[PDB]
């Protein structure tokens, strides 16, 4: 069983609280994974503002977009899920 | 008026008086590891594969058999239950002989499975196996009964869905066998759902022997035109020629039976 | 357990209750509530018994018919239990406890003391068929430890040579004396009654009022 | 006896040719949407998709097993 | 001709694959080559067919040789054994 | 001393006193 | 070593295959056992990944040592049991070899 | 505390002595106020039960007086029955066949005190089958209360109406438990059922019924006679009355005999039957209530009070209070493995814990005795074992465990030293 | 080889070939399965 730290949960699940007070107007849901990943979920017309707060904020500096990649959940009335990895 | 309240871990599901602790979890959607108990079948225990905790109880409870209480919170997934799965497990495949390679219920196991993801990963049984001789039971059914775990549906079918009331256990201890006492053939209509109903492959088909495996055929519903019953049925084909017909559930016309004829 | 049709043992052999044998047959099922005649299965297969040891499986069948049971059902019985022979047996037919409460007190020198004397091993029976030999279990008659029971009669609290005596009197004779060949009448106290010494007691003694 | 494959909705192409390949004998088939099969959680979006892909759809409603009362105690019934 | 008599019918085409080239088969087949061994005459009830080496064998399987009539044999080796 | 019989045919001599059937 | 294939169709070689090269299709022989009829590795969709080796029971498909097996012409390359059967007939003394020195380690 | 006077000892013809048949019997005056305690009606009957604290006596000691008191509940159109099991299969239970063999009238009048306690309509007495010549006896006894009236229609004067029945067992310990022996009774495989509808509920043959060990049904009518107190009052507590104790194997006289309930074991062998064969230093291990309870090592031996109460803070149960005794010589590791050897042979095999976990069991304790097993091995087994004790369908895989229990919990040195013994001689 | 000789199987081949792919002996792919859809012949007898 992996081992997990829950410093990291912890921080990062702060971490979500503060994007979303800072962004509340697309943030819609802010989850951290049980692999200590966080994984804010922002409105399409928050692609902008969202990703910008967190590129030049002092507080979470995100300088270097990892992936943006899109599940197709068919399902889902909007078929892809947009995801943007940054580091 | 005749709703009892029984929580599933705790979510209230609500279900008619004299419903099993394991029809309460169906409702809330958890599926109790089940050998022995059909829909369709009477409730037997023969297994206790099935155990479950009800709450504040000293013992683990049989789900397939205990009619449920009011109040009860049935612990489906307990450190305890799981246990009691952990060890029953352990014991199935205890005298089991391992041919699964040669088992054509290979991805058709509900005892593969239900320990591959209710069981252990290893095993302790460091004593030896059983054999059992076969049976020449007939020329549709291939019973190599050595794969047995004396769960009793087939004797519970062969007497209570079709009226042959000929299989029947002989002896006791290890070597209970469940085959008929003289050599005499199943020969009946509705013999061939013993093969759908045994989730071991003791008793297989024998035309489909060892024609394919299941996870290649591709599977098409459709409907049965040899008999006027109209019985639904799930036609098995691979690499485009018909493998296999069986069952699919109508509650209405065939409610998971077909019969010898149409498969 | 599995009755693979033999010339000896198969239903060529016919069996039909003795017209006495019928009369009790019918008494048995009397005794279960009308309508579960069914339940006088195992009663019935044994007088099959004993009427024929063997009690082939053409018994079996006439046992169904009888009471109006599936065979099969005949057939899970006589499998299920022990007392039923399914094969030819022994006019004598001794069984050896050999629980821990008999081994304890030296069971297993009465078997080899019979597998010698009878000449026959353990699960096989002498050639003549007089004797046959089985490790059989728990007989109760624990108390009287040393014990075996020889047909229906259960010689108990015997030493080895007791039971030579015993074989011999079976091989020439009959009725040997059935029952524990030693000083102590049933299970009493071996050297001396611990209690039950003085008289027993008396109609409405220390009774409660009504 | 396990109904985990039995909960979402799934809509499939109709089947086509599948003729015996020559050389090999290995089966060989010429319809591209053949193994395709989509899962879909609610009978309402498979048939969204049908639509706006302009796929032709002929929906089965599901058939769940309608309950069956069950008690141990039967089988020992006086008459039964 | 081969294992499972596989014989391209006299008009059959796949027969010009075979022209100026050699159908390929194996003269040791099966069926055959396992008859050859012998029965094993074993003296218990039930023996185990490890498959011949061990982990370099074949799955461990216990086999029922009481049937005084038939002989049994592995599922896997097809090798044969009575009491 | 008891014969074979002995239990099922005592049994017989008691049909009589046996009371009714259910 | 008796003469009988060791392949007994369970046909997960075929599942695990990750390029969907082996093809099995498989009938109960005369004698009563289970043997494959069909056994065909198409080698240009096989990408040597050894599982097979791994995956088989009986261990009868096996990684053979030979890489030289260049063909001129693109059928040669597809195998049916045949091929496969009397390329491990050749090669039998070596694999019993190689398979006798790695199977500890597996 | 013990010593039972023999004057208020129940079977005086314990040990024979007495006429087994009626004459000894009305000089007993067994049947005395039959015709009263009937016609005082089933509940009073079943009160004394309860003031009498008389517990099982049987196998697992629920307490009679409730137990019986679950069929005292109104008659829904199906004949309610009395059905007493006299198996008496328990290894080192000679127990019953006494009261069968040598009182069989106690238990006729048992039948109907206790019929009319649960207003059965009719008693079958299962006696083993092995006793042949033990039935016998009691339809003689049977046949000659009708004969007298005291049973059968206008039983004894009353006008209550019992019959009571002897049935063939066929040599099944099993056949003994109390769902089993109903489906033995009714004439399918000895398999027992699950508790979920319980024996008053279905009965057999779908009637309401109750089962109850022959020494249970015996007692009742000695107990209404002598009232729930003086019975109550012998034995400790909870425990009460005063149970037959047979003690065999490893004692200078093997016998059974009644005594205080609650008697001190190192007393039962010094004052009753006989010394520990060697002096009561040569005592290894004592099985208290027969094959199924554990053993108690001469830990406890010297200081236990047999009743069930003191056993079961022992670890132990008084059972069928069977005194199996094992001297220091004997390898327990074999005797015990003999009794996985007696459930092998005879475990009904219907649930899977008990029909390949007491194989199992069966197999490690055979290489345990040779020490062919490794140390590690030991332990296991008592995973293996509890996984025996919860999950079965009936208690004989809960009775298989607990040996197996015992001797891990007590003589897990000896069992390794069998262990090393082997790997050194290699 | 030479020192520890190899396992005979009885089966093993005594002559090993070379590459026969521009050789006539050259493996010619062909399915081993037998017809599978057997079809209804006519009648050879005139109606
Ligand atoms: C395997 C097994 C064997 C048993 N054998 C006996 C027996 O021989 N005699 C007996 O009185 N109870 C036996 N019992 C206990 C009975 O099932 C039942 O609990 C008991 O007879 C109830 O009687 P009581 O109410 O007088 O205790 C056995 C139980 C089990 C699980
Ligand atoms: S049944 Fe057939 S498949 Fe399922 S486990 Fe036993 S052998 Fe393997
Ligand atoms: S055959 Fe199949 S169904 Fe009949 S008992 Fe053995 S396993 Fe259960
Ligand atoms: S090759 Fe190995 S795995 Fe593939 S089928 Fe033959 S045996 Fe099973
Ligand atoms: S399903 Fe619960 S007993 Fe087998
Ligand atoms: S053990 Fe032999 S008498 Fe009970
Ligand atoms: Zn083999």
């Amino acid at each position: 069983v992996r081992p997990r730290s829950d410093v990291t949960h912890k921080q990062l699940s702060a971490f979500g609280e503060y994007v979303a007070e800072i962004l509340p107007k697309y943030v819609q849901q802010v989850q951290v994974s049980c692999l200590d990943e966080l994984e804010i979920c922002i409105h399409p017309d928050g692609v902008i503002p969202t990703l910008t707060f967190l590129r030049d904020h002092t507080n979470a500096q995100f300088k270097s977009l990892a992936d943006l990649t899109a599940v197709d959940v068919p399902t889902r009335q909007n078929r892809f899920e947009i995801v943007y990895n940054l580091l | 008026s005749n709703l009892i309240e029984v929580f599933v871990d705790g979510q209230s599901v609500m279900v008619e008086p004299g419903t099993t602790v394991l029809q309460a979890c169906e409702k809330v959607g958890m599926q109790i590891p089940r050998f022995c108990y059909h829909e369709r079948l009477s409730v037997a225990g023969n297994c206790r594969m099935c155990l479950v905790e009800i709450e504040k109880a000293p013992k683990v409870v049989a789900a397939c058999a205990m009619p449920v209480m009011k109040g009860w919170n049935i612990l489906t997934n307990s450190e305890k239950s799981k246990k009691a799965r952990e060890g029953v497990m352990e014991f199935l495949l205890a005298n089991h002989p391992l041919d699964c390679p040669i088992c054509d219920q290979g991805g058709e196991c509900d005892l593969q499975d239900q320990s591959m993801m209710f069981g252990s990963d290893r095993s302790r049984f460091l004593e030896g196996k059983r054999a059992v001789e076969d049976k020449n039971i007939g020329p549709l059914v291939k019973t190599i009964m050595t794969r047995c775990i004396q769960c009793t549906r087939c004797i519970r079918f062969a007497s209570e869905i079709a009226g042959v009331d000929d299989l029947g256990t002989t002896g006791r201890g290890n070597d209970m066998q469940v085959g008929t006492y003289i050599e005499k053939m199943f020969m009946s209509e509705l013999s061939g759902n013993v093969i759908d109903i045994c989730p071991v492959g003791a008793l297989t088909s024998k035309p489909y022997a060892f024609t394919a495996r299941p996870w290649e055929t591709r599977k098409t519903e459709s409907i049965d035109v040899m008999d006027a019953v109209g019985s639904n049925i799930v036609v098995s084909t691979r690499t485009g020629e018909v493998m296999r017909i069986l069952p699919r559930m109508h509650e209405d016309i065939n409610e998971e039976w077909i019969s010898d004829k149409t498969r | 357990f599995v009755h693979r049709d033999t010339p000896e043992n198969n239903p060529d052999t016919p069996f039909d209750f003795t017209p006495e044998n019928y009369k009790r047959i019918e008494a048995i099922v009397k005794n279960y509530p009308e309508g579960h005649q069914a339940a006088a299965v195992l009663p019935v297969l044994d007088l099959a018994q004993r009427q024929n040891g063997w009690l082939p499986i053409s018994a079996m069948n006439k046992v169904a018919e009888v009471l109006q049971v599936p065979p099969m059902r005949v057939y899970e019985v006589a499998t299920f239990y022990t007392m039923y022979n399914r094969k030819p047996v022994g006019k004598y037919h001794i069984q050896v406890c050999t629980t821990t409460p008999c081994m304890l007190r030296d069971s297993d020198s009465i078997l080899e003391t019979l597998q010698r004397k009878l000449g026959i091993k353990v699960g096989e029976t002498t050639p003549d068929k007089l004797f046959t030999l089985i490790e059989v279990e728990c007989l109760g008659a624990c108390v009287n430890a040393p014990m075996v029971q020889i047909n229906d009669n259960y010689y108990e609290d015997l030493t080895p040579k007791d039971i030579e005596e015993i074989i011999d009197e079976l091989k020439a004779g009959k009725v040997p004396k059935p029952g524990p060949r030693s000083g102590r009448f049933c299970c009493e106290p071996a050297g001396g009654l611990t209690s039950l010494t003085e008289p027993p007691k008396g109609p409405g003694f220390g009774v409660q009022a009504g | 006896s396990g109904v985990n494959n039995t909960k979402k909705w799934k809509m499939e192409f109709d089947t086509r040719e599948r003729w015996e390949n020559p050389l090999m004998g290995w089966a060989s088939t010429a319809d591209p949407l053949s193994n395709m099969v989509l899962t879909f959680s609610a009978k309402e979006d498979a048939i969204a998709f049908a639509e706006k892909n302009g796929w032709s759809y002929d929906v089965e409603e599901k058939k769940v097993p309608k309950p069956k009362s069950k008690s141990y105690g039967a089988n020992f019934s006086w008459n039964k | 001709i081969t294992h499972t008599g596989q014989v391209y019918d006299e008009k059959d085409y796949r027969r010009v694959r075979f022209v100026d080239r050699q159908k390929e088969v194996n003269e040791n087949f099966a069926i055959d080559l396992i008859a050859q061994q012998p029965v094993n005459e074993v003296e218990h009830r039930i023996i185990a067919c490890d498959g011949g080496g061990g982990a370099l064998g074949h799955p461990k399987v216990y086999i029922n040789l009481d049937k005084e009539t038939k002989t049994g044999t592995c599922g896997y080796c097809g090798l044969q054994f009575k009491q | 001393d008891y014969n074979t019989y002995t239990f099922l045919d005592l049994n017989l001599d008691l049909s009589k006193f046996r009371l009714p059937q259910p | 070593p008796s003469g009988e294939e060791r392949c007994i169709a369970c046909k997960l070689c075929e599942a695990i295959c990750p390029a969907q090269a082996i093809t099995i299709e498989a009938e109960p022989r005369a004698d009563g056992s289970r043997r494959t009829t069909r056994y065909d590795i198409d080698m240009t969709k096989c990408i040597y990944c050894g599982f097979c080796q791994e995956a088989c029971p009986v261990d009868a498909i096996v990684e053979g040592p030979n890489f030289e097996f260049s063909t001129e012409t693109h059928e040669e390359l597809l195998y049916n049991k045949e091929k496969l059967l009397n390329n491990g007939d050749k090669w039998e003394a070596e694999i019993a070899a190689n398979i006798q020195a790695d199977y500890l380690y597996r | 505390f013990g010593s039972l006077k023999d004057e208020d000892r129940i079977f005086t013809n314990l040990y024979g002595r007495h006429d087994w048949r009626l004459k000894g019997a009305l000089r007993r005056g067994d049947w005395y106020k039959t015709k009263e305690i009937l016609l005082k009606g089933p509940d009073w009957i079943l009160g004394e039960m309860k003031t009498s604290g008389l517990r099982g006596r049987g196998g697992a000691g629920f307490p009679t007086g409730l137990k019986w008191s679950f069929m005292n509940k109104p008659s829904d159109g199906r004949p309610k029955y009395l059905v007493v099991n006299a198996d008496e299969g328990e290894p080192g239970t000679c127990k019953d066949r006494e009261i069968m063999r040598h009182d069989p009238h106690k238990l006729v009048e048992g039948c109907l005190v206790g019929g009319r306690a649960m207003g059965a309509r009719a008693a079958y007495i299962y006696i083993r089958g092995e006793f042949y010549n033990e039935a016998s006896n009691l339809q003689v006894a049977i046949r000659e209360a009708y004969e007298a009236g005291l049973i059968g229609k206008n039983a004894c004067g009353s006008d209550y109406d019992f019959d009571v029945f002897v049935v063939r067992g066929a040599g099944a310990y099993i056949c003994g438990e109390e769902t089993a022996l109903i489906e033995s009774i009714e004439g399918k495989q000895g398999k027992p059922r699950l508790k979920p509808p319980f024996p008053a509920d279905v009965g057999v043959f779908g009637c309401p019924t109750t089962v109850a060990n022959v020494e249970t049904v015996a007692v009742s009518p000695t107990i209404c006679r002598r009232g729930g107190t003086w019975f109550a009052g012998f034995g400790r507590e909870r425990n009460s009355g005063t149970k037959l104790f047979n003690i065999s194997g490893h004692v200078n006289h093997p016998c059974t005999v009644e005594e205080e309930m609650s008697v001190p074991l190192k007393e039962l062998i010094e004052k009753h039957a006989g010394g520990v064969t060697g002096g009561w230093d040569n005592l290894l291990a004592v099985i208290p209530g027969g094959s199924s309870t554990p053993l108690i090592p001469k830990s406890v031996c010297e200081t236990v009070l047999m009743d069930f109460d003191a056993l079961v803070q022992a670890q132990t149960g008084l059972g069928t209070a069977a005194v199996i005794v094992m001297d220091r010589s004997t390898d327990i590791v074999k005797a015990i493995a003999r009794l996985i050897e007696f459930y092998k042979h005879e475990s009904c095999g219907q649930c899977t814990p008990c029909r390949e976990g007491v194989d199992w069991m069966n197999k490690v304790m055979a290489r345990f005795v040779k020490g062919d097993a490794r140390p590690a091995e030991i332990d296991s087994l008592w995973e293996i074992s509890k996984q025996i004790e919860g999950h079965t369908i009936c208690a004989l895989g809960d009775g298989a465990a607990w040996p197996v229990q015992g001797l891990i919990r007590h003589f897990r040195p000896e069992l390794e030293d069998r262990m090393q013994r082997f790997a050194q001689q290699h | 080889p030479t020192t520890n000789p190899p396992t005979a199987r009885k089966f093993i081949w005594t002559n090993h070939k070379f590459n026969v792919s521009a050789t006539p002996e050259q493996y010619v792919p062909y399915s081993t399965t037998r017809k599978k859809i057997h079809e209804w012949v006519p009648p050879s007898t005139p109606y």
